[PDB]
């Protein structure tokens, strides 16, 4: 459990 | 310079009641109407002894994304007898059932499925059959000014892991706009 | 070329007279045969490895292979 | 040097700016010129008309030829 | 010299990756090739002699994202020019039947060794991913599994960060069981069960070890030396896997038996008459490997790492790995 | 769901004319392109790259307004700013200085 | 009813009386002396120009904007032509018809032939206006005219070929620049325009000299060939390296910026754009940070992944530091990053969280006291000026250019304060002591008596002033000044403070100011945003520094983690400037590498270190703002302050008799973008 919000954010930067 | 007459002796003898506005350019005569009479004003043309129009030449769909009635359909339609055509315009909006021709000019079939996928007018009567340009099962409708031009979902290839998928659009070398505009 | 005759194997002007372009010999065209610059012909081999074929600057198969960023890293010593 | 570079790929033989280069100018005789080549279609370069009221040459901004006035 | 992703997923998308795909022409290359390039990565396959055999990994991918090269292997300088640039090396090479100038040793070993050797030269890799199989130290029969076994020892001690993964036996659109099998029912009397009928095994789902490759490709600094084993889903014996065939193909099974005598005095001819002037006929189903490998269970050693560690397992061996059997 | 931006754009800053000025247009800020590798052109993945400032153009901010809220997605609109217009005269330009100090 | 040409708002000074004309049929209403162009653009209907500028002064020059007035001969120019209560204007007669035509013939007769290789060919008024109104044909054969090309510095090349004799250039050069360098010299069709001596032009606006000359002949150096207009797209944004918060338009083409270029905004720059600003792209696109690093103990870096880099920087966090945690926030950084910096800096627990410029000193917080109240439009309207130590040139040129207006305008005495500089407007000197500040706060220096025989007189402390030791003193003598010269009537509120950042507005308003002074020295886990931390050299040997930044060119060199971050024209933040007006910028291009925007970089370092913001997007961070300071998401119109400065000295001695030091130095090399960018490091060696 991370925080979806983290999740897109180890990802790239358009979410 | 083409048809005064046929308009004219239209317009003096219509029931004036389901005329909404008329324009005798050069370009083309218009009788814009409302969309609750079209079909009686179309099934008074083709059976008038001298307005006899006998011939439905298109039905095309124009968009307008600026005002409250967002589409604009149109008969363009000629009289093979009297050497005239007349140009029918009616105003639509989304989701509002617009009646049908196909009872008078059997010849409408395929316009109204045509505006019925490229745009998103309906059809109350029989017409409004299922899709006939766009291929099968479309998101949007590809002719108004908000389906983009190279479409949502349109990638479409070939996969050895199943067979063939479609999958969305990543294409390369974007489409390029050029502005061109002229401020006097 | 009796065995492996292929088009594009005509110069340029030939080619010209041969496709009725132009009614001027092969020898005339030659005569002007623009100086100071030029490439000597070499048929469409595109079949022949790819280096007798060729590549874009940005193909792993060009010597060249360019690379298209339009910035630059930091890149500390 | 890094135009060339960015373009050409052989590095062979010479490039564009090499040869227009070794073109030496052309010592015109009056003060205004007009530069196309010989014929004024089918060879473009519009008309260029230069001035020549400096002691180096003077490029053309299509095919620099590089003019010169010839006297004082 | 880590690499960056530029894109958004999808065909189009650099995300860095450049893989040489050595065997990339078969099965489990067509899959894994498809992966990396469908994920986006440039991809160079090499062939050894065709003009059209890599023809179809062509398309699946971008412009000059697949990039067939060159003659592949007996030569130093060409296999170092295939490896020019990359970023990751996938060795998938290796028959299932030995042919008069290659052996078993020569091919699967050496050249193991070479593309160690070639790879410690071109010293600027990331990931050496080679894929042997299912089978362990020479502790078996079948001189390939112990020729791969000094393979994957070879390329562990050659290059400590790569990555062994040991798959099962594999079924797909085209494997080299269930096609020979239908095959053989459908031309004349039916299947025969090898050494006893009721042999171990754990078949598995070939897109799903796809994804286990790309998975442990990827793997962000998680193991970058590992060698462990991919199992299937679930424990099948020969008869059950045959009975599952011959359910979905919709035919009355039939098997043949008295399996180890015939099974060894019918496939030993075929190496002596091999190494003694010119090619000589395909194992369909008399293949000594087979023989050993089925006269031996192997299965899982639960030992070291599996699907579970890295992802899960495949889907199941029922419903779509095998509905392409509906061509018959 | 996207976040949009309706605004009019302001006369460019090269020419003088005024036949692109008061026109209300709504753009997706929609940036997310890359160099493809082969060549260098640029490529992109949004099916919205461009149409909102290649079609989409609009006759008044209500119209713009009332447009995205139907379509749904949510927006944020911007000010339009106008040219003050002072009063001008040559004979300011040609004023007098005073006497001298 | 009909509208003016873009909405133009009329004054109507004396709104009892305004003549009316007819205006092609219809009438229209007028100010007392508005001119025939400006009627005819209220009427609705534009009038071909060159060489009139709304902003310059007015010259029948060109010849084009000719119309016919009914009660009069037979041509007249639109332009300085004063209406009249009821003359017939006429625009579109055969008369002005073949006026406009003839006048095109004879321009593009003497022109040269050179569009596809010249620049703004596609922009060009004279092209459009040609196209427009001109003829289709031309009739001559003879040979043309040309001159010789110049040069005017690394910013404005000019191909003199096509100087078509408008003075739009030299009005602006004399009028709004201030150097009177650039003239029209020659006679007949010799007539050239150039510095005499080969000169360059050591001022700023230049820029502004390329945008105001429509022919393409002065155009920008670094911008010379590399595209047309039609083929890259324009998004609207502010600026962020001066203070002043200029509105600009980037225009951009693929991931690349290729321009930027003023936008009208009659409220803080009219067209303008200061001279560094237009050219602070080039290094923005040249060097570049794209990767998070992490210093490897051979003093190296190596590019790791951001989970990694998180996780080590909050382990440490948690780690050592009890109470020795303290954030820099950048110079060129938006109120979402600095609140969200904040939150997490007091939810780690230890707080010493301080803005980029912001003195270490108590810099209480009123914001009438730390923005500048008369709105800079209002600037227009003093009439004696009060600069102490600012020299407003250097820093905010707009606010300079709009005070040199006003000078011009309607002579304005002014005092300034502080070092030696050079001005461009008459200026008084008068000295360079907060002693001289008290004397005038007090009796002597009879230039109080100016104030005190003033009417709108205007008081301009600049921003540097708050580093500054006693700075509670400078802002009381101030005070004294104010209640004994009447300059804070309620009418008018003309007490200003400039300001030389573009984070500062944002980062005063939420309060970042440094609980105590040796911050850096007893610190021991510093997370930086913006550079230069007094030469980067406080921080001690062993102390965790975090460079959460872009571009990074200073202090990186100190740094122990880096992150790389987005630029000023990659996000969508909210810059404050100085007149308190909220201003947002919106992205053009895409980011670089694998970098992130400020906020999301705090908050997920905020999760993986534990305690994490309630907040995760940029609504509810907003919504935060509004909870701590509302204008800032009350953004796009300024909020006064209608509170007095009633603060509370402390020094109550006197004012540490040491001169002004000069704030700002190089204007160019300031503001690491430009820094490690190019364009301005050129203009540094040369112009200057
Ligand atoms: N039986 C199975 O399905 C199974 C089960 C577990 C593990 N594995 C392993 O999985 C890997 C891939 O198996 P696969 O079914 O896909 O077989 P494969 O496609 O035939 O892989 C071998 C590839 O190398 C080529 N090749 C053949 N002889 C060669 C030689 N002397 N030198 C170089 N290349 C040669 C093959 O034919 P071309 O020359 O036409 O390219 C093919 O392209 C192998 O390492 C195998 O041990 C297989
Ligand atoms: S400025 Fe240049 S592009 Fe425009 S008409 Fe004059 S010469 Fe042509
Ligand atoms: S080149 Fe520029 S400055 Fe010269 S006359 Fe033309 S518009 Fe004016
Ligand atoms: S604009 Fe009136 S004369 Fe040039
Ligand atoms: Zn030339």
């Amino acid at each position: 459990a991370i925080s979806p919000f983290l999740k897109n954010f180890y990802s790239s930067n358009y979410f | 310079m083409d048809n005064q007459s046929i308009f004219k002796y239209s317009w003096e003898t219509l029931p004036k009641k389901w005329v909404k506005k008329m324009e005798r350019s050069e370009h083309g005569n218009r009788f814009d109407t409302k969309t609750d009479y079209l079909f009686q004003l179309l099934c008074f043309l083709k059976l008038h002894t001298y307005t006899r129009v006998q011939v439905l030449i298109d039905i095309c769909g124009v968009d307008y994304p600026s005002r409250k009635r967002r589409f604009e359909v149109v008969y363009n339609l000629l009289s093979t007898r009297y050497n005239s055509r007349i140009r029918v315009q009616t105003s639509a909006d989304e989701v509002t059932r617009i009646s049908s021709v196909v009872s008078l000019f059997p010849s409408a079939g395929w316009w109204e499925r045509e505006v019925w996928d490229m745009f998103g007018v309906s059809s109350i009567n029989h017409p409004d059959l299922r899709r006939i340009l766009t291929d099968y099962g479309f998101e949007g409708h590809p002719l108004r000014k908000d389906f983009p031009l190279s479409g949502y979902v349109e990638v479409r290839y070939d996969d050895p892991e199943k067979r063939v998928v479609s999958e969305p659009i990543e294409m390369t070398q974007e489409f390029r706009y050029f502005d061109f505009a002229s401020p006097w | 070329e009796k065995s492996r005759y292929n088009a594009s194997q005509v110069p340029p002007e030939w080619h010209g007279w041969l496709h009725f372009i132009t009614d001027h010999t092969g020898d005339e065209l030659l005569l002007l045969k623009p100086k100071r610059y030029g490439v000597e012909h070499k048929e469409n081999l595109s079949g022949e490895g790819e280096q007798y074929i060729y590549h874009s600057k940005g193909h792993a198969l060009n010597p060249g292979q360019r690379d298209w960023t339009r910035y630059q890293p930091w890149e500390s010593k | 040097s890094n135009h060339t570079a960015k373009w050409m790929q052989d590095t062979s033989k010479k490039s564009p700016m090499e040869l227009i280069n070794e073109v030496p100018p052309i010592k015109v005789e009056g003060r205004i010129v007009a530069c196309e080549g010989d014929t004024n279609p089918a060879l473009g370069h519009p008309i260029e008309f230069i001035c020549l009221d400096l002691p180096e040459p003077a490029v053309c901004k299509y095919c620099g030829l590089r003019y010169v006035q010839d006297h004082h | 010299g880590h690499l960056v992703r530029k894109g958004t997923g999808g065909r189009s998308s650099v995300s860095g990756i450049i893989a040489t795909v050595f065997g990339a022409t078969g099965f489990l290359g067509r899959y894994v090739v498809q992966q990396l390039a469908k994920m986006g990565s440039q991809v160079l396959v090499p062939f050894r002699g065709s003009e059209d055999c890599p023809r179809h990994l062509k398309l699946m991918g971008d412009l000059g994202q697949i990039v067939p090269m060159k003659y592949n292997p007996r030569d130093e300088s060409s296999v170092k020019a295939v490896m020019a640039k990359a970023n990751v090396v996938i060795n998938l090479i290796g028959r299932d039947y030995e042919t008069r100038n290659y052996s078993f040793e020569e091919v699967h070993y050496h050249m193991a060794e070479n593309l160690a050797k070639i790879s410690r030269e071109h010293g600027g890799i990331l990931r050496f991913i080679q894929v042997s199989c299912l089978g362990a130290s020479p502790s078996s029969p079948s001189r390939m599994l112990r020729a791969k076994a000094a393979a994957e020892e070879v390329v562990l001690r050659e290059l400590p960060e790569a990555t062994i993964l040991k798959p099962a036996v594999m079924i797909g659109t085209e494997d080299r069981i269930l096609n020979p099998w239908a095959h053989f029912a459908k031309k004349y009397g039916f299947i025969p069960l090898f050494g006893n009928g009721s042999t171990k095994i754990q078949p598995v789902y070939v897109v799903d070890v796809a994804a286990a490759l790309t998975t442990v490709l990827k793997d962000d600094g998680t193991s970058m030396g590992k060698t462990y084993e991919l199992g299937g889903p679930e424990i099948f014996t020969v008869h059950d896997l045959a009975e599952l065939m011959y359910e979905t193909i919709r035919e009355w099974p039939r098997y043949v038996k008295v399996p180890f005598p015939i099974a060894k005095a019918l496939a030993t001819p075929r190496e002596i008459l091999l190494n003694k002037p010119f090619p000589l006929p395909t194992p369909e189903i008399l293949n000594l490997d087979k023989i050993q490998a089925l006269t031996t269970d192997t299965i899982v050693s639960e030992n070291a790492l599996t699907f579970n560690d890295l992802g899960i397992i495949p889907h199941k061996l029922k419903g779509y790995p095998v509905e392409f059997l509906i061509s018959y | 769901r996207r976040r949009v931006v309706i605004y009019s754009p302001a006369r460019t800053a090269s020419q003088q004319g005024s036949g692109k000025v008061g026109r209300w247009k709504i753009n997706f800020l929609s940036t997310q392109k890359w160099e493809n590798p082969l060549m260098g052109w640029t490529s992109t993945g949004d099916p919205y790259a461009h149409v909102g400032d290649s079609a989409l153009t609009f006759d008044s901010a209500e119209a713009a307004k009332a447009f995205a809220e139907k379509h749904g997605w949510e927006y944020s609109v911007k000010k339009r700013h106008t040219p003050l217009l002072k009063v001008k005269s040559y004979a300011d330009n040609f004023k007098w200085k005073g006497f001298p100090k | 009813p009909r509208s003016p040409l873009a909405g133009a708002r009329v004054h109507f000074a004396n709104p009892d009386d305004a003549i009316e004309v007819f205006v092609d049929g219809y009438p229209v209403k007028i100010p007392k002396g508005m001119t025939v162009l400006q009627a005819c653009e209220v009427a609705g209907v534009d009038i071909p120009r060159f060489c009139y500028h709304s902003r310059l002064s007015i010259a029948g020059n060109c010849r084009m904007c000719l119309v016919e007035v009914e009660k009069s001969p037979k041509p007249v120019a639109s332009c300085a032509m004063p209406a009249l209560p009821g003359m017939k204007i006429k625009t579109d007669t055969p008369v002005a018809k073949k006026a406009r035509e003839g006048v095109m013939e004879f321009l593009l007769m003497n022109h040269p032939l050179d569009c596809p290789i010249c620049d703004q060919g596609g922009e060009c008024d004279l092209q459009d206006q040609s196209m427009a109104f001109g003829s289709d044909r031309g009739r001559f054969t003879e040979v043309k005219r040309s001159v010789v090309d110049k040069n005017l510095g690394p910013l404005v090349k000019t191909v003199m070929t096509r100087c078509i004799q408008c003075t739009r250039c030299v009005r602006f050069a004399t009028e709004v620049a201030g150097v009177q360098d650039l003239g029209m010299l020659g006679r007949g069709s010799g007539e050239e325009i150039g510095t005499y001596v080969e000169k360059l032009l050591t001022s700023e606006l230049s820029g502004n000299v390329i945008d105001i000359c429509p022919v393409g002949a002065l155009t920008s150096k670094p911008f010379a060939f590399k595209a047309r207009n039609w083929e890259l797209k324009g998004t609207e944004t502010i600026d962020v390296t001066d203070a002043v918060g200029s509105n600009i338009r980037i225009d951009s083409r693929g991931p690349e910026v290729m321009r930027i270029v003023p936008r009208l905004n009659e409220d803080i720059n009219e067209e303008w754009i200061s001279d560094k600003t237009r050219f602070c792209y080039d290094g923005l696109k040249r060097q570049r940070l794209n990767d998070p690093m992490i210093r490897g103990p051979d003093g190296r870096f190596k590019a790791v992944n951001w989970r990694d880099a998180l996780s080590v920087i909050a382990d440490i966090a948690h780690q050592v530091k009890p109470e020795e945690i303290v954030g820099v926030a950048g110079k060129l950084s938006d109120a979402e990053s600095m609140i969200a910096l904040k939150d997490f800096l007091n939810r780690m627990g230890s707080n010493d969280v301080w803005g980029e410029g912001i003195g270490v000193n108590t810099n209480a917080d009123f914001r009438s006291g730390y923005i500048m109240n008369t709105s800079i439009a209002g600037l227009e309207k003093a009439d004696v000026f009060l600069l102490v130590g600012t020299q407003p040139r250097v820093e905010a040129a707009m606010v300079n250019a709009r005070i040199r207006k006003t000078v011009r305008s309607n002579q304005a005495k002014v005092g300034y304060i502080g070092p030696a500089t050079d001005f461009n407007y008459d200026h008084k000197h008068l000295g360079t002591d907060p002693q001289t500040l008290v004397e005038i706060a007090e009796g002597r220096h009879p230039f109080f008596k100016t104030l005190s025989d003033a009417k709108n007189p205007v008081i301009i402390v600049g921003a540097g002033v708050f580093e500054r030791k006693d700075q509670d003193a400078i802002f009381a003598a101030v005070e004294t000044i104010a209640q004994k010269a009447n300059v804070v009537r309620p009418d008018w509120n003309g007490l200003n403070v400039l300001l030389l950042h573009a984070a500062q507005a944002a980062a005063l308003d939420l309060g970042l100011v440094p609980q105590s002074e040796k911050s850096l020295e007893s610190a021991k886990f510093v997370y930086l945003m913006g550079a230069d931390d007094v030469n980067l050299d406080k921080i001690p040997d062993d102390a965790f520094v975090v460079y959460q930044g872009h571009h990074g060119d200073k202090s990186v060199y100190r740094a122990n983690v880096i992150l790389p971050t987005a630029a000023f024209s990659e996000k969508e933040g909210t810059y404050q400037n100085t007149e308190g007006c909220t201003q947002q910028t919106l992205p053009a291009v895409p980011t670089v590498g694998d970098s992130r925007d400020d906020w999301k970089i705090i908050r997920a370092l905020s999760e993986v270190a534990g305690v994490r913001l309630p907040y995760d997007t940029i609504g509810a961070v907003r919504a935060r703002i509004r909870n701590v300071a509302p204008n800032l998401v009350n953004v796009d119109e300024r909020e006064p302050a209608t509170l007095p400065s009633s603060l509370r000295p402390s020094f109550t001695q006197k004012v540490d008799t040491t001169p002004f030091g000069t704030v700002i130095e190089n204007f160019y090399m300031t503001d690491a973008i430009t820094r490690a960018s190019k364009i301005m490091a050129q203009c540094s060696a040369t112009l200057l």
